[PDB]
């Protein structure tokens, strides 16, 4: 039918049901083990504080949430429609999805940028930062992602197409929401800024020799490891939504027939934004030697 | 705060101040180097510290370069025993040790058998291997090279070292001394040891205790962060 | 030289340390229970003490 | 070298002769007379108060006569007067040299004194005509790193040090009055009588003396450690004193009976001693070790009677004031915990 006026079609494939549920539910409960074994670690098991430390326990927070809120959209395929819970449990599910995963690319990036600092500017006053201060960049940072995630809840989010109810976001349509420029945003300017770190201290760290102690190079493997590991989680994402645009631009929203492979490539796509927050714990917490 | 009468507000509010300054005295201490200077004698401590700086008990030297502000503690003086205060140390960035290495002919005035090489060797054997200093960087000069060369072409290296088996040359028998020296190192996996040949004219000394620094820095920050 | 002086020293020092009066062990001991059970009522740590007249409360 | 040959045998025979009559004047021990006594139940202190503020490691502690203020020394060069009610800080005195490793009080509340690896004594003053403090003298005699300090009068001051001597001060004119030169080790302790007519030392050689502050003479000397004795504490009654030393003992010694009494020891521990104190009324014999924790020993059946463990590094000072009300320790963790 319509969702707001703005005539775009909206697509329900039975695909979906054969594939991603058992892989899904796979992802959910490898996170879930992650995320919850980190934080009994860190919370009650150590006791030595920094804003390393620090920066790090809101990432395992926000993939610990990512990771809890997914059994709701478990139900919502396994039933396949209908979203039988509601109205508020669906604006808050995409809020709670899209905040979750800003917040894990912001932190992941603040990592990145702390470890640029301490190997390329080892003498700096950002270094020797209290923890207080730290506190404050990351309120800031919680602040900042839920100020731009808080648009979606002051809406409507529900489209109830014929006899099927569906609880989305992502809706085809000539528009240029600031949904879609986030979701190209938030991917292409960390892409960059942790690229360029990741370069600056791999040189840096090359030409200052720096290689007879062995675990200076064990460490300079991991920082390209979680480079790559970023890239392969979040390209297929951003590239879908190109190509999807690009067709929208080039065929408009009429002759509903196109949009059905690639909407179903990115669903499929989607699945991979989940797939990091269960690497987490392996690349960035027990990748480690302090525990 | 509420019930607190005027002389307990008193008593609070000076607590505080001296609370303050206390914590801006932390912290600017927090980023100054702190080196330890050890040798013997006539191994050329004094000889360093001419160029490093451009009552018995310790004497402090404090130097700027590069916008880093070092100091170093001379503890020569302290003939007691040394277990007794070495621990006071533990927790400087790194440990400066001066070797003369002209001296692998000459003799003790103390003992005239036992050469000073050998003792330079045995100190340098338990300040290495000491407990408190596990995972502390060692910055070693060999001072004296312009009377090495020299004395070198008249004399044989296997006085000092019998086991020696070589040619005379400048550049083996200081590269033997070196290897020997760095051999008592018994970690090799917590401390690394940085080897500089000096001699009384090199003016560059300091940065290469500036570079060696920096470099313990940069492992203590990736220690910290996760890393390493 | 002098080693003689220091030795002479150290004569003396024992000579005149080893000449004392030099009470049994039982004595010292009973003297010691003595003065521990006298003042056994005025220390605050051996018996817990009422929170009224505690001022680390 | 026949009269040194001589003169060494005179000296053993005088040794001989001395354990000789050690040994007849031991009719019995302290353990077995102590049998029918009721063992103190099991002490069980709590951290009532917790003093933060110093930076770095906390070396060494004293408390006021008044049983309120005390003073502690940490190697930030800092010297911190507290208030043991209400936590809060009296003074902050910066120091010119931050090795220090001894503090000391004055009974009368009027000074402080420390010292350290810069062979200097410096002596505050507290109650001056401004509400600053100042350096009022510098004892620049000694020639080893002093290791502890102790007031007599407001006048008076006796300090030891690393160079194996101890000596007496005077503080208006500055200069040794006294010295005493037995030792053949480094000093690491001393504690004055509570008449200050007499005081004990533990050195470096295992051994501990018995000096006579007007004469500058030694009396007795006591033997029996294995090692290294880094504390000593005088008893309350003035007839005995008790020693702690690296072999991870303790032991009791009587002035009077000239020998040592009894010993304080357990398999468990193998970790050196790095203080020791008593009681008011000299039952309980507090000690500090190297295993991050204090220990409650019975001074009277060498019984372990409690346990204070509440420090994350090694116990470096303990004191307990003069009513006996509270027990304060200090630690390599910059904190100070007051017991009770
Ligand atoms: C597919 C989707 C969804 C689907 C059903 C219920 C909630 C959420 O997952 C999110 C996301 O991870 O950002 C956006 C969505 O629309």
């Amino acid at each position: 039918l319509e969702i707001d006026k703005k005539n775009c079609c909206v697509f329900r494939d039975d695909f979906i049901a054969k594939v991603l549920p058992p892989v899904l539910g796979l992802e959910f409960i490898f996170g879930l083990l992650g995320n919850g074994l980190a934080l009994w670690i860190f919370c009650f098991h150590l006791k030595s504080w920094k804003s390393s430390r620090i920066f790090l326990f809101n990432l395992a927070v926000a993939d610990f949430l990512l990771i809890i809120c997914l059994p709701f959209v478990m139900d919502y395929y396994v039933r396949r429609s209908d979203w039988k819970f509601g109205d508020i449990p669906c604006r808050l599910v995409l809020f709670m999805f899209a905040m979750n995963r800003q917040g894990s690319i912001i932190f992941l990036t603040v990592v990145a940028v702390d470890r640029y600092f301490r190997v390329v500017h080892p003498h700096h006053a950002l270094n020797k930062i209290s923890n207080w201060t730290a506190a404050i960049i990351s309120c800031l940072l919680w602040g900042i992602t839920v100020g731009l995630t808080v648009h979606l809840l002051k809406k409507k989010l529900l489209i109830q197409n014929g006899t099927a109810n569906v609880c989305i976001s992502f809706s085809i349509c000539h528009t240029f929401r600031w949904h879609e420029a986030m979701f190209l945003l938030e991917f292409f300017l960390p892409l960059g800024i942790i690229l360029f770190c990741s370069a600056r201290i791999i040189w840096s760290l090359r030409q200052r020799q720096m290689d007879r102690h062995a675990k200076i190079k064990r460490a300079i493997t991991f920082i390209m490891v979680v480079a790559i590991v970023f890239v392969i989680c979040f390209l297929p994402s951003v590239v879908v939504r190109i190509h999807i645009f690009w067709l929208l631009h080039t065929s408009g929203t009429q002759n509903c027939e196109v949009y059905r492979s690639v909407d179903l490539a990115f669903f499929i796509t989607l699945s991979f934004t989940y797939m990091n927050s269960m690497l987490d714990p392996v690349v960035y917490y027990f990748s480690s030697p302090s525990f | 705060g509420c019930t607190l009468s005027a002389e307990d507000k008193a008593a609070v509010e000076r607590s505080k101040m001296i609370d303050r300054n206390l914590r801006e005295d932390g912290e600017k201490a927090a980023r100054e180097v702190k080196l330890l200077l050890l040798g013997a004698g006539e191994s050329g401590k004094n000889t360093i510290v001419k160029q490093m700086k451009i009552t018995t008990g310790i004497v402090e030297t404090h130097f700027t370069f590069k916008d880093l502000h070092f100091k170093m503690f001379d503890v020569g003086a302290q003939r007691s025993e040394r277990k007794k205060w070495i621990h006071c140390f533990e927790g400087v960035t790194a440990i400066i040790f001066c070797v003369a290495l002209s001296d692998y002919d000459l003799v003790l005035a103390e003992d005239e058998e036992m050469n000073r090489m050998h003792a330079s060797m045995k100190l340098f054997d338990s300040i290495c291997n000491n407990k408190w200093f596990t995972d502390t960087s060692i910055i070693l000069f060999l001072n004296k090279k312009d009377l090495f060369e020299e004395k070198i072409k008249k004399s044989p290296l296997t006085i000092c070292y019998p086991e020696y088996a070589g040619s005379n040359t400048y550049e083996e028998a200081a590269a033997y001394i070196q290897c020997q020296f760095e051999d008592l190192n018994k970690r090799k996996d917590t401390k690394e040891i940085y080897t500089h040949f000096t001699c009384s004219t090199d003016t560059k000394n300091v940065q290469f205790v500036f570079d060696a620094v920096t470099d313990v820095i940069i492992k203590n920050n990736l220690k910290d962060c996760g890393l390493f | 030289t002098a080693s003689i002086a220091q030795a002479r020293k150290l004569v003396e020092q024992l000579k005149m340390e080893a000449n004392i009066d030099r009470i049994k062990v039982s004595k010292a001991a009973a003297d010691l229970m003595a003065y521990c059970e006298a003042h056994a009522k005025e220390d605050p740590l051996l018996t817990p003490v009422p929170a009224s007249e505690n001022p680390f409360r | 070298q026949s009269e040194l040959d001589q003169l060494r045998q005179e000296a053993e025979q005088l040794k001989n002769q001395i354990r000789d009559a050690r040994k007849a004047c031991a009719d019995a021990t302290l353990s077995q007379i102590t049998n029918n006594i009721d063992p103190v139940g099991r002490i069980q202190m709590r951290t009532r108060r917790t003093l933060r503020g110093h930076l770095a490691k906390i070396y060494a502690m004293h408390w006021g006569t008044d049983s309120r203020l005390l003073v502690s020394a940490s190697q930030d060069g800092k010297l911190i007067i507290w208030d043991s009610y209400t936590t809060n800080k009296v003074h902050a005195i910066p120091l010119r040299s931050s090795w220090v490793m001894t503090c000391a009080y004055a009974p009368s509340g009027n000074y402080v004194a420390c010292g350290g690896l810069d062979n200097i004594c410096s002596i505050y003053n507290l109650k001056t005509r401004e509400g600053n403090v100042r350096v009022s003298r510098e004892l620049a005699g000694h020639t080893g790193y002093l290791s502890c300090c102790r007031f007599l009068d407001d006048n008076q001051i006796v300090t030891s040090s690393g160079d194996t001597t101890c000596a007496l001060w005077d503080i208006e004119t500055g200069q040794q009055t006294t010295t005493f030169t037995g030792h053949t080790g480094d000093v690491m302790s001393l504690s004055l009588a509570p008449d200050t007519r007499l005081f004990v030392s533990g050195a470096c050689d295992a051994s501990a003396k018995l000096w006579d502050v007007r004469e500058g003479m030694c009396r007795q000397t006591f033997t029996g450690h294995e090692s290294d004795i880094n504390a000593i504490c005088f008893f309350p009654n003035g007839n005995a004193f008790a020693t702690g030393s690296d072999d991870a003992t303790c032991r009791l010694f009587d002035l009077r009976a000239d020998q040592e009494l009894m010993t304080y020891s357990h398999d468990n521990i193998i970790c050196g001693i790095t203080s020791v104190s008593f009681s008011k009324s000299g039952r309980l014999l507090l000690a500090g070790y190297d295993d991050f924790n204090c220990n409650v020993w019975d001074a009277l059946k060498a019984d372990r009677a409690g346990v204070l463990a509440g420090h994350d590094n090694r116990v470096s000072c303990l004191g307990v004031t003069d009513d006996g009300m509270a027990v304060a320790t200090g630690s390599w963790d910059s904190f100070l915990k007051i017991w009770n």
